[PDB]
């Protein structure tokens, strides 16, 4: 068959481990629900390359008005399990 | 896609009918082995038409 | 069953075309945050691809001994 | 700098090279505002009715039927008779009529009068 | 043809199927281990379509080059005829450079 | 697809929507994850030269000669994820998707098969049909005189109150109905 | 190919056409000529039924290469001779033609600088 | 035959699928090379090419210009 | 940047709301209550369509004139017909360029 | 003749004597006794027409006419019988009166020997047609489409009636048989142009020709379901049939005086399947559609050859069946959603897939697929007009793509896509609807392993 | 009789049998794809047969079994050809939509 279903927990870890391949965050200090502009002293352009980097980490395309609201990592994976219809 | 494909199959089978109505009308026979006894120098006409029907 | 990932800490860029860029970069002044992500392609069972010659060469080795075993016997059955 | 892209009735002006776009005053903002606004009025008018649970059956949309009287019936009582409308209609209408009678009757009348002189290599033609 | 273009396209659906149905090669990685028996048959295939000598595509092809060669055969037709000879080979060897060779390019979740 | 449009987009949206455009058709041009990589950084260099730009002329001036670049410059078969509105699997499974209503319909044989998805299914219609009035009385009070301004939507505000508009959002068919 | 650069770019009035050719007589320049002669009757022709491309000069060994493989028909790899008889008698026809193309050539290409020859002997 | 997915690793690989690869790739080989050494006229031709500019004028039965 | 307040509650109200609605999907383990030779393939796909197509081709169709035409098969020089009892001589003695 | 035409009028007293309840039963039951009693009229003897008597006589051409109306009646009382339920009692048996009369002066219509009885009851055939349009129509244009019906066809058949009283005082009689053992050469004169005239343009009006088509879709469209079932079915046919009877005597005038009816009905079959590619209303293209093939029929009747009257014959009955059940689809589904607009209701192969499945079937039968007996019909008529001439081979090419475009067209928009939201009052198929589309579609299949019953006389 | 025509017919015949069956139990089981695999699995097996026949004495043939109409001098047949070109592509084909359906059972699994 095909891959197995998705669920909250492998959502909240991939995007955890996306975020701390990044160099510009703190391994230490990142955390779910740690905001990107006001914790991570991040402005748009690492919103918008973050925002690419889950798009190619899961395979699929988010739209830019909805993008743009994605400031912390629990919104992205709500985001995700969201859109795939993952409820557990 | 599907109608485009049927689009272009029909702009063939105009020549293929094309084809079709100049064998009745001049050979007197559809099958294959009265055709090929009753044209030794074939016309353009039903060969242009088979092209069509090809392309 | 219920896999995990692997350690975030071992994909590093050092010895990878990744690290060829990062320092051209900073032979411009620049860096790149996301090597680390890339990493994983070049760090492990795909470290090293054939090329198009040798892929072509697929089977040519056993194919070869294969070939030459038959010659061989056509070699000395014919003298009967 | 660059090649410039122009636009045609089929392949239209994309809106990044629109200069309409990025020549902004304050009554373009209001029309925008009030475009939204009128959007939103009919998206909520919709939405009351489709998530109704007591409402059954088709949700009407006047748009749709303003759209089908304007193709089918509004036509008639909004012509008048136009040398444009005049000359179109006299062309489209009778001169595919004449020029098909002109093609078949010439190629009629070559076959008829080549029967005539008794050439034309009819052999095996008995079904017509 | 209808052999090695049924393969063709069989291990086109078999590579497809295999990561998440996906169609661009420009997000095929390196297949030519991750799926042996796909990259043989695929090659097996394509050395088919291009002619090579005593496989299935030879017998026919190569005498219809022949053919082609030595018919009183309009001139164009025959540079069009060995012009489209090369981009066979053109796009086949694209095919197998983009979707065999070189570094993963696809998502990470293999 | 999920948030109530606004008029119009900001100058800075479209900054951060063109450099988006930018970097993808950049990735489709540049196959490889290394070279992308070099050229991305340089894009975003190229990008934050003009990062803190003050004058609006200029800034505005600026972005219609990047996104005339763009234009010349862009991939004519870019990259599109399956499932996006260029994909090869856009629209795939939308034959797969079958209404709730047309459960009402079924014949109550076919109800006799799963009596307890149809007991919670009953559960559900009751909810719906007791929230639909404050749902409604809600939506009213919390609107403008002329109407509402935006599609955008209240949530609920009350002990056992429901966001008003929620039945054709919650019960979405699936995205693999099948 | 050389040819067709010749006569496409040089001098036509040189080159051989392919379509109306041969324009001399077959016993022009030869004393004599022997006729070219048959090994396989019409009849065989007819009974074996070839094709009416394939009724050439080579029938014969074509008829002999289409029973020999009736006969041993299981073993697809045993009409080798037969095979080879046939291609090289196809290659003799062959190069025949190739005999005739140049023959052609050469006498028209000799026709025309005699005759110019001559008529610059007679002009002076 | 069950296989998992592995997360920015390289694929578990069976022996089976392995020695199959293997094996038609060299069968390939093997039916190419039995071929070239049993049917190299097919490739590299058989009879030869005659060169129209060794033929002699006695043969080719043209007068010698004077007649 | 980011959600207003109200769209932030809205859009965790409808996602527990709509995480329900999932959960109750999903079917309990008695759900499709259900209301109350080695050769036979061989034998009945291809052993009896064509006894009855031989049947009507030998006894029906080739009852009447050239319904059934077989192109005549190919003789060659040495051949023997099976009828008469006829050989065909040989093909003319080549001239053997060994 | 009188075992066909006695049961039929039987069906008067028998559904005016019925319960409330069992009109429906009744009068479904012994039309399909009546059907399967004209079922016996195929035996035709070949040299000659089978002359019952003085007054009626049947042909090859007009037996599979009476088949196809008595298997009509019953298929109309199915799909009639859903949208009358909340009718008075007298009021439905005054509606299945008004079915019965209309197949008895079409049953009477098609055996006629003499021509000012044909011309009686095929003016008689209006009555009935205009009361079901103008009563038991839907919308408020069912009474400018009763008129636009009337008058066309009154225009045009008041001339037809003064040439037959004419043609009878100069010959001394009208009965078929006489008419054509003693036919003479029709002169060049314009007072035989204008006899010509009168004689076709009554049949040019009912088929109907491009230009004088206005009424087709007015009254196909406003009619209720059983009248346009009979409109598309069997009046459409009236013309071709009294084309086929009259241009007997029309010779050797027809040889130059069919030219701008050729013309017109090559063009505007052309234009008429352009017209179906913009169509916004569902039962508008199904009339057009059958304009289209009625210019076609009206081509292969005016070139007056074997092929095309036998290809004219198959054309007509394919015609019938087909159109009849394209109509019944559309009106499935114009009473699920109580609107003909093409794309208010889509994506109904989600829901409904056995009706999809008869929408595929008769897309597929009205684009002529083969073998069916509509490509039969299609393909002798335009080998006649190749024999005829062979530039017409373009037009017949463009009008098949056409037709094959705007086919798939509405199948793609009603079945096709993804389903409107908020239309959720689409229930599953009945019983009677599916019958109604197997007992249209079945008999078409089995018409092709016997073409030749409907080919007609020159067979 | 000769048995070419038969095998002929027959190997076009028993590809309609699943169709006849989709009406039956099996078409609303999970073996059906099965079914239909093994049974042009079986054709090609059957027309491998007349392939051998022509390769031995290049048998060919044509079968006017049924009469469906006759428009007056000319008759309309169910007529088949089964030539050099019909006995060789027969064969290529039915191998390569039995591999295509074994693969399809695979790759069309989750529809
Ligand atoms: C079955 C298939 C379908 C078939 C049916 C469908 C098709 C057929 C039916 C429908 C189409 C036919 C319509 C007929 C025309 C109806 C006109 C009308 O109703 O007017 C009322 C309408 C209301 O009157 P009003 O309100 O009192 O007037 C105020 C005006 O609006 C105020 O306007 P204005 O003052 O601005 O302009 C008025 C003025 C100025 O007008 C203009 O400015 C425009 C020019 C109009 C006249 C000249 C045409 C110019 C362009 C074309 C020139 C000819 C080109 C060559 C044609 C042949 C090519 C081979 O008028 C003129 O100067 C005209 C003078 C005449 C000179 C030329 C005469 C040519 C006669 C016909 C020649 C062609 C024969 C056919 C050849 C076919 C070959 C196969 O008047 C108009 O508005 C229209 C006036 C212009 C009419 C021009 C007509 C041209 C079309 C051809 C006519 C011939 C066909 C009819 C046959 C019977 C004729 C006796
Ligand atoms: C050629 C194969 C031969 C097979 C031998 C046995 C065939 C027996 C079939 C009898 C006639 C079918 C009745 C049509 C009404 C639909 C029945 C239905 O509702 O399905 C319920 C039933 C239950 O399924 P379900 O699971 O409950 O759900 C179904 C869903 O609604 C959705 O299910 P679905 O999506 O699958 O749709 C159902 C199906 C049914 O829909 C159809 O469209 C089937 C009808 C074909 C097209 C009809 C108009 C085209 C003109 C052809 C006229 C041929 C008449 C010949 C005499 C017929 C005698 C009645 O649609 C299709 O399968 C695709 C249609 C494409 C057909 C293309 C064929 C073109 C011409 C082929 C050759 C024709 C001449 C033969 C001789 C040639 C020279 C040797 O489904 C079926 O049983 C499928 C029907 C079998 C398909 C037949 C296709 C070819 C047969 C054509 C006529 C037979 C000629 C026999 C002479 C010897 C050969
Ligand atoms: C929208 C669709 C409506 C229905 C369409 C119906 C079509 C009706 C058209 C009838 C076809 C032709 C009618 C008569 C045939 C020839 C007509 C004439 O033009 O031909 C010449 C006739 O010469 C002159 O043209 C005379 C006719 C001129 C007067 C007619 C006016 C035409 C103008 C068009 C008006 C539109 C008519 C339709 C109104 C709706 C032939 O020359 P000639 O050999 O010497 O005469 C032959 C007759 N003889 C033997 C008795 C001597
Ligand atoms: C299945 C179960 C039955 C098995 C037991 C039967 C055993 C053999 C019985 C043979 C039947 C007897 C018989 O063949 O008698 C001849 C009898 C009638 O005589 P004909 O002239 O050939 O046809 C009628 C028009 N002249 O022939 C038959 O009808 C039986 C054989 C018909 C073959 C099936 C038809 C296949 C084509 C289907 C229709 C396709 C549409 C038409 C396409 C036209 C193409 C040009
Ligand atoms: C709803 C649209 C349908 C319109 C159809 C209308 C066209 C009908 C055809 C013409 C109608 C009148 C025909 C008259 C009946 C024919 C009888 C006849 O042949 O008698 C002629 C008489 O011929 C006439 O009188 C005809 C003159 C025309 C009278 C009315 C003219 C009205 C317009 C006519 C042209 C339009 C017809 C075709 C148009 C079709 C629709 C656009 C000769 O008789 P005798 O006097 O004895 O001559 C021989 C001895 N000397
Ligand atoms: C592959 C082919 C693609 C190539 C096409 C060409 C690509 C374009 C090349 C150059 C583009 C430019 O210089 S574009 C000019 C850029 N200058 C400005 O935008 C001035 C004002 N800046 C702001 O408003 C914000 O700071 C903002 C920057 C939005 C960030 O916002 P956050 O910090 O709040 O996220």
């Amino acid at each position: 068959s095909d891959a197995p279903p998705l669920t909250l927990e492998a959502i909240k870890d991939r995007v955890l481990y996306v975020l701390k391949l990044y160099d510009k965050i703190d391994p230490e200090k990142l955390s779910v629900n740690s905001h990107f502009m006001k914790d991570l002293g991040l402005d748009s352009l690492d919103q918008v390359e973050i925002i690419m980097a889950m798009e190619d980490e899961f395979g699929f395309e988010i739209p830019d008005i909805d993008a743009e609201k994605l400031m912390c990592p629990q919104e992205i994976v709500d985001y995700i399990a969201d859109k795939k219809d993952v409820y557990e | 896609a599907a109608l485009q494909a049927i689009l272009y199959n029909r702009i063939g089978d105009i020549g293929f009918v094309l084809s079709m109505a100049w064998f009745l009308t001049h050979s007197n026979a559809w099958d294959l082995q009265q055709i090929f006894m009753l044209n030794n120098e074939c016309p353009n006409m039903p060969l242009i038409g088979l092209l069509l029907a090809a392309a | 069953s219920k896999m995990e990932l692997p350690d975030y800490k071992q994909w590093k860029i050092e010895g990878t075309p990744l690290e060829t860029v990062q320092e051209k970069l900073a032979a411009r002044g620049l860096r790149d945050p996301w090597g680390r992500n890339e990493a994983w392609r070049y760090s492990g069972g795909f470290a090293n691809n054939v090329s198009f010659v040798g892929a072509l060469l697929k089977g040519f080795k056993w194919g070869f001994a294969a070939f030459v075993v038959a010659v061989g016997a056509e070699y000395y059955l014919e003298s009967q | 700098s660059f090649p410039k892209y122009k636009p045609s009735r089929l392949a239209t002006l994309p809106a990044t090279l629109d200069p309409a776009e990025y020549d902004i005053s304050p009554e373009t903002r209001k029309a925008q505002a009030e475009r939204l606004a009128i959007r939103s009025r009919l998206k909520r008018e919709y939405l009351l009715q489709y998530n109704d649970p007591n409402r059954l059956g088709v949700i009407e949309d006047p748009a749709l039927i303003r759209w089908t009287y304007a193709r089918s019936a509004n036509i008639y009582p909004n012509f008048r008779p136009t040398p444009k409308t005049s000359l179109l209609g006299a062309l489209f209408g009778i001169g595919p009529l004449f020029f098909w009678y002109y093609v078949f009757k010439t190629d009629r009348d070559k076959k008829e009068k080549l029967i005539q002189e008794g050439k034309l290599d009819q052999t095996f033609n008995i079904s017509y | 043809h209808a052999f090695f273009k049924a393969m063709l396209f069989m291990c086109s659906g078999s590579i497809i199927h295999s990561l998440n149905d996906e169609q661009d090669i420009r997000k095929m990685g390196g297949l030519y281990k991750a799926m042996p028996f796909t990259t043989t048959a695929l090659i097996i295939g394509s050395l088919a379509l291009t002619g090579m000598p005593y496989l299935t595509g030879f017998y026919s092809k190569d005498l219809i080059i022949e053919a082609v060669n030595m018919s009183y055969t309009n001139a164009w037709a025959l540079l069009m005829t060995l012009i489209a000879t090369s981009l066979t080979a053109a796009y086949s060897t694209r095919i197998i450079f983009f979707a065999f060779l070189g570094k993963p390019r696809f998502p990470p979740l293999v | 697809a999920f948030s109530a449009p606004a008029a119009y987009l900001t100058h800075q949206q479209k900054v951060l929507r063109l450099y988006k455009r930018a970097l993808r058709h950049l990735e489709s041009w540049c196959v490889h994850r290394d070279k992308y990589r070099y050229f991305a950084c340089l894009m975003r260099a190229r990008f934050d030269e003009h990062k803190n730009e003050k004058d609006m002329v200029k800034a505005t001036q600026l972005l219609r000669q990047a996104e005339e670049e763009f234009w010349y410059g862009q991939h004519p078969q870019p990259y599109i994820f399956p499932e996006s509105p260029g994909g090869t699997s856009y629209e795939r499974y939308e034959c797969y998707k079958v209404p709730e209503w047309c459960l009402d319909d079924w014949h109550p044989s076919e109800k006799a098969m799963y009596p307890d998805y149809f007991a919670k299914r009953e559960q559900w219609k009751r909810l719906r049909r007791e929230s639909w009035e404050r749902e409604v009385k809600q939506l009213q009070e919390e609107t403008p005189p002329g109407g509402p301004r935006t599609e955008a939507l209240p949530p609920a505000r009350k002990e056992g109150d429901l966001p008003p508009l929620w039945w054709h959002i919650v019960t979405r068919p699936r995205e693999r109905p099948m | 190919g050389a040819h067709l650069a010749r006569r496409y770019l040089g001098d036509a009035s040189k080159e051989p056409d392919p379509l109306r050719m041969p324009t001399f007589p077959p016993d022009y320049g030869f004393p004599e000529r022997k006729e070219r002669e048959m090994v396989a009757t019409q009849q065989e022709m007819n009974d074996a039924q070839l094709m009416l491309q394939q009724r050439d000069y080579c029938a014969h060994y074509l008829i002999q290469l289409l029973k020999c493989k009736r006969d041993s028909f299981p073993n697809f790899l045993a009409c080798k001779h037969e095979q080879h008889d046939w291609d090289y008698c196809e290659h003799l026809d062959y190069v025949k033609r190739m005999k005739e193309f140049e023959r052609e050539r050469r006498l028209l290409q000799r026709k025309k600088r005699r005759e110019q020859r001559e008529a610059e002997m007679a002009r002076g | 035959v069950h296989i998992e997915p592995r997360y920015r690793q390289f694929p578990q690989l069976t022996r089976s699928q392995l020695i199959q690869a293997e094996f038609f790739s060299a069968t390939m080989w093997f039916w190419i090379l039995w071929r070239f050494w049993h049917d190299s006229d097919a490739v590299l031709g058989h009879f030869p090419y005659p060169d129209p500019s060794q033929w002699t004028d006695e043969e080719l039965g043209i007068l010698p210009d004077d007649e | 940047s980011g959600y207003t307040p109200d769209e932030k509650l809205r859009l965790q109200q409808l996602r527990e709301l709509r995480r329900r609605w999932l959960k109750d999907q999903e079917l309990s383990p008695r759900e499709p209550v259900l209301p109350p030779r080695h050769s036979i393939f061989a034998v009945t796909h291809v052993l009896i369509p064509v006894w009855i197509i031989h049947y009507y081709l030998k006894y029906h169709v080739t009852a009447k004139p050239y319904t059934v035409v077989e192109r005549k098969p190919r003789i060659f020089p040495g051949d023997t017909i099976l009828e008469t009892g006829e050989v065909i001589p040989l093909m003319k003695e080549f001239p053997d360029q060994h | 003749m009188l075992k066909i035409i006695i049961p039929t009028t039987m069906l008067l007293p028998m559904t005016w004597m019925s319960k409330h309840n069992m009109i429906w039963i009744n009068a479904t039951v012994h039309s399909l006794l009546i059907s399967l009693i004209s079922l016996s009229l195929l035996n035709q003897l070949g040299e000659n027409s089978l002359n019952f008597s003085l007054t009626f006589f049947s042909d090859s051409l007009s037996a599979p006419l009476l088949v196809l109306t008595t298997w009509l009646l019953p298929l109309m009382l199915m799909a009639s019988q859903s949208h009358l339920s909340k009718e008075t009692t007298t009021r439905k048996k005054l509606y299945i009166t008004m079915l019965i009369l209309l197949q008895l002066f079409l049953i009477m219509t098609f055996t006629a020997t003499e021509l000012i009885l044909f011309y009686i009851l095929f003016e008689a055939t209006l009555v009935p047609t205009l009361i079901i349009i103008t009563r038991w129509g839907n919308q408020t244009e069912r009474l400018n489409a009763g008129l636009y019906f009337l008058f066309y066809t009154l225009a045009g058949s008041l001339p037809l009636l003064v040439a037959l009283v004419y043609i009878q005082n100069t010959t001394g009689s009208l009965n078929f048989l006489i008419i054509h053992y003693w036919s003479h050469p029709l002169s060049n004169s314009w007072s035989n142009i204008f006899m010509w005239l009168a004689c076709i343009m009554a049949f040019m009006v009912k088929m109907p020709l491009y230009g004088l088509h206005l009424w087709l879709p007015k009254a196909h469209v406003e009619a209720p379901i059983a009248g346009s079932m009979v409109l598309a079915a069997v009046l459409l046919k009236l013309g071709g049939y009294g084309m086929m009877r009259i241009t007997t005597i029309l010779n050797p005038l027809t040889n130059y005086m069919a030219y701008p009816f050729l013309m017109l009905s090559m063009w505007g079959m052309i234009m008429t399947s352009s017209i179906c590619l913009r169509q916004t209303d569902l039962k508008s293209l199904i009339a057009y559609s059958s304009v289209s093939h009625m210019a076609l029929v009206i081509v292969a009747i005016m070139i007056q050859t074997p092929w095309s009257f036998m290809g004219a014959t198959a054309l007509m009955i394919a015609h019938g069946l087909t159109s009849s059940m394209l109509f019944c689809l559309a009106n499935t589904n114009y009473e699920r959603v109580h609107s003909r607009t093409m794309i208010l209701a889509r994506g109904l192969q989600t829901l409904l897939p056995l009706m999809a499945t008869w929408w595929l079937v008769a897309s597929l039968t009205n684009l002529a697929l083969p073998p069916s007996i509509n490509l039969i019909g299609e393909l002798f008529i335009i080998t006649a007009s190749f024999s005829w001439s062979n530039i017409t081979i373009i037009l017949m090419g463009m009008n098949m793509m056409i037709t094959a475009l705007y086919s798939l067209y509405m199948l793609i928009t009603t079945q096709r896509g993804k389903y409107t939201h908020h239309i959720n009052n689409i229930k599953p198929s009945f019983t009677r609807e599916n019958a109604l589309m197997a007992l249209h579609i079945l008999p078409l299949l089995l018409l092709t392993l016997n073409p030749k019953m409907i080919l007609g006389p020159l067979y | 009789m000769n048995p070419f025509a038969s095998l002929t017919l027959t190997t076009l015949t028993i590809l309609t049998i699943p169709i006849m069956m989709s009406n039956s139990n099996i078409y609303k089981t999970n073996l059906y794809p099965n079914y239909v695999k093994t049974t042009v699995s079986y054709a090609f097996t059957l027309s491998l047969v007349p392939l051998l026949m022509f390769m031995h004495t290049g048998q060919e043939m044509i079968i006017s079994n049924w009469h469906w109409m006759t428009l007056q001098t000319v008759e309309l047949s169910l007529s088949f050809k089964m030539d050099y070109f019909s006995v060789m592509f027969i064969p290529v084909a039915l191998f390569v939509t039995w591999s295509i359906m074994e693969f399809s059972m695979w790759y069309m699994h989750s529809d």
